[PDB]
């Protein structure tokens, strides 16, 4: 079906028309809108050992640490000892089905700290004194991508949104709702470490296949890169007259910038070049400030236009993951008692299909159009618009 | 027994070599115009036989079945030597009446050219005038020289004469005298005398007194006068020092000018760099005007369709005011005799076949002058540049390793580690004004090199008439008429004719940015192979090297190599092993089996097996990954004391193991550079009580997240006074650390990071250079991070040479009086944008 | 085998040629008055061999 543009308008006395339902419904509680409860995971903490006991026969350490995590989940311990208690397994484990339970061991344990932090049980300074540690940075930068790929990638690939997975656009997921603190508080206190951890995170994302390629990544998986990255982060006059091991980086930046500005060449490699490039400026502002070339190519607006496309597709995929469930929510994400049955809900007809029109009108309201942008924005948006209007009634 | 006969023939063979390179060195000195063709043909056959015997001797040396093969080969080679012996005798004559006149100087007619013909010579003649005539006022300043170095024909005599024609009426004497490649000193001095007075010295070329009395005469004639002599085309400065003694008296108000093609002889003059006058290629606009002055009558836009051809061709010459003259005179016999098609043919011709033309060889002599003046053991080095493509920068390290692996570097002094010898070769090539250097690598030396285009094709042809190299180019698309006698092959863009049938004795092979490798070409068929170069390819199949035994150089930079065979231990002879940019992440255990190496450009991601200490001869190691290492392996690194450069990064041994290696460093004494990389930590490696190696020049530190507590004590002007590079980062800072560092002799490069300023809440203080006056004789590059370096550390007489300075400046000091700038310092200290902090 | 020896003699013969035309080109430059007759006879004979 060639569905046309749903021309609508989100104005005053209309944002609250749907957001009021969205402010209390099961989804969107841990998310936001571009137009702008502890029992839920406690039950998962209870079910943490559903299938571990089935095949304990090698497979004993899983249950051995499972009951320890269950104990530490509900027991009240002072912050200056709770970190030591929980790190006893964090600093112990090293590494098919095993890793599956191993990730749940790490993922559920770390969520406890945020749960106690939002309750003001753990002092902010105490958390600050530990987050700066180097090892847990690479622990989180690994567990986040592993947890995302193990559950959501299987359903994302079928929808065709796998090619539009954005590492930087990951905190908005409802399940990974605890990362706003780790991002914003760390940025406010230690700004450099935020860019450092994002740089580390994208390196594994490249290596684990989030943005796969057959050619090496000359910007990640090497400490000497961050040396210059942090060297220019403190001096405003180092790009004008660069030094050695800095001309090469600029050459590889502008070569990929020209690849992105091209039209005829292959699209998947352009998507690949998008991810690291977008990661570069957000963490390191003023790094590709080609004041001349960007103006005669509308590059500054083009990057934002192609960035908003992935943001729209994320929420579209969320709606698709919500419609069929009414497990695409992902393993160990929603417990069985809190699950969602098959019956159609009356509030969907007034807050979902109408809200899709608002989303597409918001998508098609301020994005520029170009022959390069059309292959990057217009075509995926039209494909998603066609796919979203062929499954709502059914 | 049987081996005894072979080994007793080998020394006879090597003596034969020695004589044959003697003869070939003798013949190649003379230009190939006075050389009779019979001797030329004989010499070519001599060279081919030389290759054959070198092959036999290398094969025998590598091996010790084979004895019989070696025997047959050596006997038959003796047979061709014997046969070729009397061919020269059989057909040869004398011709007592063959006295053809000596050739005249090809660049004398150029001296006689119209004044109102040269364009753009201005604003350089005036600058050279006033860079020496500024002292002509108060004409009592002591005499000085101003040399002019340059390459090819960028125009030295022209500008020298131009300056020689304007300011003369204010002088009493003067002489413009030339010198050839092999001058006659008495002839030169007679030339000088005739240039002063032609009346008393009209027949001064007749009398043959001696080298000395005429020197006394010229010394006597030069009293109480200002002479302003100019002498041009001086090569091999040993000649020049004779003339300088002729000017040995105090003479206020006189100066002299020199020109040469070697910068390595001008520093022997004028005792100072401010008197050295470099000359540059002309600008694009001036070059365009000059180019259109010749071919076009008065206007340029009438073609309007070959314009892009004009810029494209003029780019090939670059700025040379001789190449463009040649092309303009060749390209139009009478008013655009040709248009837009043969122009493309000409453009395609350059690089492979443009030189062979008419009225064009009259200028190639001027270029081959420099090549002929080269001593031996350097002609192969210059001719080796034809392998690489037309416009591509060449890293000098690759060149040096290729030369050493080939076998063009050798000596019998035993005081040279054989790498700095190749470096000396490279520097000699550079200072002869024959290669352009660019950039500075992580070695503290020049990064890469580039070759002029019309010299590149010229040397390509010169190496092409013999079998020194072979090129497969689309514009060329030519192959020698003998597939057998191919030694060096330099594959390029062409990917069609990749035949490999009849090169059994393939010395070396290289591929440049081509996917044709592998799918069409086979290397394993090469029974012998000296060096292998495959950087930039996209093939991971290199596991057939076990069939190769003579390999020396193995370049695999950016090759997508996943793994390399376990059978590499068979390569006892090897000099280089580069693996940077490869997918392989672990090395096979069969590397301790190896015995000889000097460099190992390994990736720190890859794993180094135990027993590394056995590679005693190893001389440079790069990017070693030090993680999860046991103590004995670390201590092995102190055993092999031959390093000059070492690069280290690590993440997983921050223990007392750092101190264990810390003294193990001091076991080596040949270091030149060092650097250590570690992330965001206090440096738990270096103690304050550890003697450093006596020789250190660079001593870098790449990491900026890590820090030292304070300035190390073992850094002192006493130990290691050879530093020209600092690159430090540390937590605190002291106004006395700068005072300590201002005592070291050279410290050309300075870069200091104050960790606490940009990490912790701290105010950038103002350190004070308390003691001394200058503390910085030659520190051109100084970098201060988080440290306030106001211009008023001292008056201008503190750092004579400082082109660049970086520091931080608070906004609260704007109203203060500690920023009292406004004066011009001694170096070019006028381009600065300080990082200001609110 | 047998053809190998012949073909390995051919290039030697070619070199012999090249030397002979070198010599003949050298001698023919001078006018035939300053040339001594022994050299002339030798030149004629080598020319005939060159044809063969
Ligand atoms: N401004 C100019 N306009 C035209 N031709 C020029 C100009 N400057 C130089 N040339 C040309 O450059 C050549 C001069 O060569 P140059 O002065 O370098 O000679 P040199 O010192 O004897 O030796 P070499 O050429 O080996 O350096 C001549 O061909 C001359 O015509």
């Amino acid at each position: 079906v060639n569905f046309p543009f749903p021309k609508k308008m989100i104005t005053e006395s209309n944002s609250k028309d749907i957001r009021e339902y969205l402010a209390s419904t099961f989804p969107f509680e841990q998310q936001s809108t571009i137009l702008d409860q502890l029992k839920f995971r406690q039950e998962n903490l209870a079910e943490l050992k559903d299938q571990i006991i089935l095949s304990l026969g090698n497979w004993q350490k899983l249950l051995d640490y499972t009951n320890k995590l269950d104990e530490l989940s509900n027991t009240k311990i002072s912050p200056e000892e709770f970190i030591e208690e929980i790190q006893k397994v964090l600093y112990k484990v090293k590494l098919k089905l095993y890793s599956q339970f191993n990730l749940s061991i790490q993922d559920f344990a770390l969520q406890i700290i945020h749960s106690k932090y939002k309750s003001n049980q753990i002092s902010q300074n105490d958390l600050l004194k530990l987050i700066t540690e180097d090892e847990m940075l690479k622990i989180l930068a690994k567990t986040k991508v592993l947890t995302y790929k193990m559950k959501y990638f299987d359903s994302a690939s079928k929808m065709g949104i796998n090619k539009y997975i954005s590492t930087e656009m990951m905190d908005l997921d409802w399940q990974f709702s605890h990362y706003k603190t780790f991002n914003d508080a760390l940025k406010k206190n230690k700004a450099s470490d935020s860019s450092y951890l994002g740089w580390l995170t994208h390196g594994y994302s490249i290596k684990y296949g989030l943005s796969p390629n057959n050619e090496r990544s000359m910007f990640f998986q090497d400490g000497r890169k961050y040396a210059e990255l942090y060297a220019f982060s403190k001096s405003p006059h180092r790009k004008i007259i660069p030094g050695e091991h800095l001309k090469d980086l600029l050459a590889k930046i502008n070569k990929s910038k020209g690849i992105f500005l091209d039209q005829n060449a292959l699209l998947d490699k352009r998507i690949y070049a998008f991810h690291e490039l977008n990661t570069l400026e957000t963490h390191f502002p003023g790094i590709t400030s080609s004041f001349t070339d960007d103006l005669k190519s509308n590059y500054r607006k083009k990057m934002e236009s192609v960035s908003l496309t992935c943001q729209v597709l994320q929420e579209i995929g969320n709606i698709h993951r919500f419609i069929e469930s009414k497990t695409e929510y992902g393993l160990f994400s929603i417990p069985k008692i809190f699950s969602i049955p098959i019956d159609y809900k009356h509030g969907e007809k007034e807050n979902l299909v109408s809200y899709v029109d608002f989303l597409y009108s918001t998508a098609h309201e301020r994005i520029l159009q170009d022959n390069s942008i059309n292959q990057l924005c217009l075509d995926p948006l039209q494909e998603s618009l066609n796919r979203i209007k062929s499954n709502i009634p059914v | 027994t049987l081996e005894k006969k072979v080994r007793k023939g080998i020394e006879s063979l090597i003596t034969e070599l020695k004589l044959m390179q003697a003869v070939l060195s003798k013949v190649s000195k003379v230009p190939a115009d006075q050389l009779d063709e019979g001797v030329k043909i004989w010499a070519g056959n001599v060279k081919e036989l030389s290759y054959q015997m070198e092959d036999i001797v290398d094969a025998f040396m590598v091996r010790v079945k084979d004895l019989h093969r070696i025997s047959a080969a050596l006997e038959e080679v003796v047979l061709q030597a014997k046969q070729l012996a009397e061919l020269r005798q059989r057909y040869e004559q004398e011709m007592r009446d063959t006295s053809a006149n000596t050739s005249v100087d090809p660049r004398m007619m150029a001296l006689y050219t119209d004044v109102t013909e040269l364009v753009g010579i201005e604003e350089t003649r005036d600058k050279l005038i006033n860079m020496l005539t500024e002292g002509d006022d108060w004409s009592k300043h002591p005499l000085k020289t101003i040399s002019i170095v340059g390459f090819g024909g960028l125009g030295k005599t022209t500008l020298a004469k131009a300056a020689y024609d304007k300011i003369k009426v204010q002088f009493d004497c003067g002489a413009f005298v030339s010198v050839s490649r092999n001058p006659e000193m008495k002839k030169v001095l007679k030339d000088i005398l005739y240039g002063l007075d032609k009346v008393k010295y009209e027949n001064i070329h007749n009398a043959a007194r001696d080298e000395k009395y005429l020197i006394d005469d010229i010394i006597e004639f030069l009293n109480d006068k200002r002479y302003l002599i100019v002498i041009d085309d001086i090569w091999n400065e040993k000649a020049w020092e004779l003339i300088k003694c002729a000017f040995s008296k105090k003479s206020p108000g006189s100066r002299l000018i020199t020109t040469t093609r070697n910068v390595s002889v001008s520093e022997a003059c004028c005792s100072s760099e401010d008197d050295i006058y470099r000359m540059e290629p002309l600008s694009n606009d001036v070059s365009r005007t000059l180019f259109c002055k010749r071919i076009f009558s008065q206007e340029e836009g009438c073609p309007q369709e070959l314009l892009k051809v004009s810029e494209e061709i003029l780019k090939k010459c670059g700025g040379v005011p001789l190449a463009i003259i040649t092309i303009a005179s060749l390209l139009a016999n009478k008013g655009h005799i040709k248009a837009k098609d043969e122009w493309y043919a000409l453009l395609s011709s350059i690089g492979h076949g443009l030189t062979k033309n008419r009225s064009l060889e009259q200028m190639k002599k001027i270029l081959l002058f420099s090549y002929y003046d080269l001593p031996s053991y350097l002609k192969p080095c210059l001719l080796y540049l034809s392998i690489f493509p037309e416009d591509r920068e060449i890293r000098r390290a690759r060149l040096i390793w290729r030369w050493i692996s080939e076998g063009f570097v050798y000596s019998e002094k035993q005081d040279i580690s054989l790498y700095e010898l190749g470096d000396s070769y490279f520097n000699e090539l550079v200072n002869r004004s024959m290669i352009q250097p660019i950039g500075i690598d992580d070695e503290g030396k020049v990064k890469a090199c580039r070759v002029h285009d019309m010299v590149l094709d010229l040397i390509c042809s010169l190496s092409s008439e013999e079998n020194f190299v072979t090129i497969l180019d689309d514009p060329r698309r030519k192959m020698p008429n003998s597939e057998s006698k191919v030694r060096r092959l330099s594959i390029q863009n062409s990917k069609i004719d990749v035949d490999t049938t009849r090169m059994e004795h393939m010395r070396s092979v290289t591929v440049f940015s081509d996917n044709v490798v592998g799918k069409v070409l086979d290397i394993s068929r090469f029974k012998v192979l000296r060096v292998l170069d495959l950087e930039g390819c996209h093939v991971s199949d290199v596991g057939y090297v076990g069939n190769l035994l003579h390999l020396r150089y193995l370049g695999l930079k950016g090759t997508h190599v996943k793994d390399l065979p376990m059978e590499i231990g068979k390569l006892q002879f090897l000099l280089t092993l580069d693996l940077r940019g490869t997918k392989i992440e672990v090395l096979p255990w069969s590397v301790v089996q190896l015995r000889r190496l000097m460099c190992l450009y390994v990736d720190y991601g890859m794993k180094l097996p135990s027993g590394i200490g056995n590679l005693t001869f190893l001389e440079v190691l790069d990017d070693l990954g030090l993680s999860d290492v046991d103590l004995d392996f670390v201590k092995e690194l102190g055993r092999l004391t031959k390093l000059r450069v070492l690069r280290l990064d690590f993440h997983g041994f921050d223990q007392s193991m750092g101190k264990a290696l810390e003294e193990s460093i001091s076991n080596m004494y040949k270091l030149d550079s060092l650097d250590v990389f570690v992330n965001r930590g206090l440096i738990n490696c270096l103690s304050e009580h550890w003697v450093p190696p006596p020789r250190l020049c660079r001593l870098a530190f790449p990491s900026k997240r890590s820090w030292f507590k304070t300035l190390p004590s073992w850094i002192n002007p006493s130990s290691l006074p050879l530093l020209s590079y600092l690159d430090i980062t540390l937590f605190e800072v002291r106004s006395e650390d700068i005072q300590l560092l201002g005592t070291l002799p050279a410290l050309v490069y300075l870069e200091i990071w104050n960790y606490s300023v940009f990490e912790e809440a701290h105010e950038v203080e103002a350190p004070v250079l308390s003691s001394g006056a200058a503390l910085f004789p030659c520190a051109t590059e100084c970098r201060f991070i988080g440290i306030g370096a106001v211009p008023s550390m001292f008056p201008q007489g503190a750092a004579p040479r400082l082109k660049r300075l970086w520091f931080t400046f608070p906004a609260k000091w704007i109203s203060s009086e500690n920023i009292g700038l406004g004066m011009r310092h001694l170096p070019s200290l006028q381009r600065v944008v300080v990082d200001v902090i609110s």
